[PDB]
């Protein structure tokens, strides 16, 4: 089933521009974060911090200067203060983005680069693979998943006992469409004629609780018939 | 002249609902609260409640796929 | 592991001056600190709501397990919610609950209660019950439990037939060693230890913060009033311009350590998303992330502001 599968990549990798469109407020609240921060140190400047005034000039120019210097220390030490706490702030902020960017490297290496097995590292659903896109001060990673849908309901049993021996699947599960027995692959539904081939035989059939009799197929008895 | 008191205090203006729906801004203490036309605040509905049916014997095998290009930025 | 913390909000104007109006007017000529620091712990505490949203928010629709309990004998009457106790808490998550159990600093409550962040686990813990790895992954599909087993085994790298042949064994193993989980808890070791960790760890940082308002900082007394009544206006304003900035300090002391201890709980909040994704909805190849040995299954119970996985 190429076709559908390329058309429904093809469809969805089209509503990402108007989804977008309708988004990036995480990367938004990093240049607003920095923004507000510049300003409020900008504006800490024109706070008179315990002084006559804020402005260093006019206070130089209405005090004498020898005892104008206990009034200036209380500026510089509340301007001290500011940019303390500016660098202080901003060595918190540079660890939350160096924890983001290294999950950014983690998602590039894991997804981009290879497929991953971990649940929900790579969207929600089964990755299937994951595209990078720039975005202004961080990235958008595209990622595609196979999401299975339309269930349908069936009888399951453990085992199935024919001989005698028990007979586990090897890959797969026991699904029944009500009458027929059938071994089918696990995230697809594919029914399929149960044979030695997909069944493996270990130990009698009174051990486990569930096995349904049935007739699992030889294929080279019949070749010689 | 609606006047409903919540764990995290009191609230005017906003008249309380008996009926659930999901939470667009979140008053607080499980009260979630939106605009009709009035503003109602009523209590946040976690999601749908769906029993998966579970029995000793039976499976749900699923018969076709959807390929969905989330973003994650 | 613990997903979040207390969500307090400081009055700055109370805690720096506080029924003293002189005080108030003397604090606008210091700056927009006060913004700054509400701003600060305004989104600590949204974050308090995110983190404990991404951890047990996974499940889009609350799944509800059977009226009937039979899951091939292995029994989950410990995990699974009975509605008796208190909220419907189950009965590890009772103990769990039960173990655990001014002047301005006001102490938010979180969003979602303690019935919901419960009931958000009775989901997850009764469609990993019935379906298996498939509610986390798209619709939940439903699997019989002693053969989601099986297919848990195959990951381990042991055959179905190591489960189905010796089924009753390990559904006794199983059960036993639930029973014991109470106890290993319950016999009092200081097991939730991590959690009321966090529970000291605030409450020492107000007591903190508090205990300073009682500092004179260099100036004449820790009593406005008394310094303001006590003292000429020139030389009050003096003294007092002391007391506001280090009550200022105090206060952004405590923003800062704050900050820094939101970061290594949203970084526990971030390990608990991917132990509640890995783990509680899919079996982990990863070693020891999820137990000492080979993953078969995990199981989430909600504790104070933290979750427990068994």
């Amino acid at each position: 089933n190429q076709k559908l599968i390329a058309n429904q990549f093809n469809s969805a990798i089209g509503k990402i521009q108007d989804s977008l469109s309708s988004a990036l407020g995480k990367l938004q609240d990093v240049v607003n974060h920095n923004a507000q921060a510049l300003n409020t140190l900008v504006k800490q400047l024109s706070s008179k911090f315990g002084a006559i005034s804020s402005v260093l000039n006019d206070i130089f120019s209405r005090l004498d200067p020898p005892e104008a210097e206990v009034q200036i220390d209380r500026l510089i030490t509340g301007r001290l203060q500011s940019l303390q706490t500016y660098v202080t702030q901003q060595l918190i902020r540079a660890a939350e983005i160096r924890a983001s960017a290294n999950l950014a490297a983690t998602k590039m290496s894991e997804c981009v680069l290879g497929q991953s097995k971990r649940v929900d590292f790579c969207g929600k659903g089964y990755h299937l693979m994951s595209f990078p896109q720039s975005a202004p001060h961080g990235v958008v990673f595209l990622h595609v998943t196979y999401v299975p849908a339309q269930e349908k309901n069936f009888t399951t049993a453990p085992a199935i006992c024919h001989d005698g021996k028990a007979h586990f699947p090897r890959e797969g599960v026991f699904v029944s469409n009500g009458t027929h027995w059938f071994v089918t692959q696990r995230n697809f539904y594919e029914p399929q004629i149960i044979t030695t081939d997909n069944t493996f035989v270990s130990g009698n059939c009174d051990v486990v609780i569930g096995i349904v009799n049935n007739t699992v197929y030889d294929p080279l008895q019949p070749e010689l018939d | 002249s609606n006047v409903f008191q919540t764990r995290a205090g009191c609230l005017i203006g906003a008249e309380y609902v008996n009926n659930s729906y999901e939470c667009d801004i979140p008053i607080g203490a499980g009260i979630c609260a939106s605009y009709q036309q009035s503003i109602i605040a009523y209590t946040m509905s976690l999601g749908a409640e769906n029993s998966v049916a579970y029995s000793n014997n039976s499976i749900a095998i699923p018969t076709n796929f959807t390929i969905s290009v989330t973003t994650e930025i | 592991l613990p997903v979040s913390m207390t969500k307090t909000s400081v009055d700055c104007t109370m805690y720096i001056c506080g029924d003293s109006t002189e005080c108030s007017n003397l604090l606008l000529q210091y700056g927009s600190f006060c913004t700054q620091l509400k701003r600060a712990l305004t989104g600590i505490a949204v974050e308090q709501d995110k983190n404990t949203q991404e951890v047990f928010a996974q499940v889009k629709q609350i799944y509800k397990t059977p009226p009937i309990k039979y899951f091939g004998g292995f029994n989950f009457s410990q995990i699974l919610p009975d509605p008796s106790k208190p909220s419907k808490r189950s009965p590890i998550e009772d103990l769990l609950f039960n173990k655990v159990t001014f002047k301005g600093l006001t102490v938010l409550p979180p969003l979602l209660t303690d019935e919901m962040i419960a009931q958000y686990t009775s989901a997850l813990l009764a469609g990993t019950i019935t379906s298996g790895w498939t509610f986390g992954a798209g619709p939940a599909l439903q699997i019989p439990f002693p053969m989601q087993m099986a297919y848990r085994f195959n990951g381990i790298g042991v055959t179905q037939n190591v489960l189905y042949e010796n089924q009753k064994l390990i559904a006794n193993q199983f059960n036993s060693a639930i029973g014991k989980i109470q106890d290993s808890l319950s016999s009092t070791p200081s097991a939730l230890g991590k959690l009321q960790d966090v529970v000291n760890h605030n409450a020492q940082a107000l007591n903190t913060l508090v205990k300073q308002l009682s500092s004179k900082f260099g100036a004449i007394s820790s009593v406005l009033n008394d310094i303001f009544s006590r003292l000429d206006p020139p030389e009050a304003e003096v003294q007092i311009d002391r007391l506001i900035t280090g009550r200022l300090q105090s206060l952004q002391t405590y923003v800062t350590q704050q900050l820094i201890r939101a970061a290594e709980i949203r970084a526990s909040a971030n390990l608990a998303a991917t132990k509640m994704s890995e783990c509680v909805l899919g079996q982990s190849k990863r070693v020891d992330f999820c137990g000492k040995g080979y993953h078969l299954m995990s199981f989430p119970q909600s504790a104070p502001h933290g979750v427990v996985f068994l």
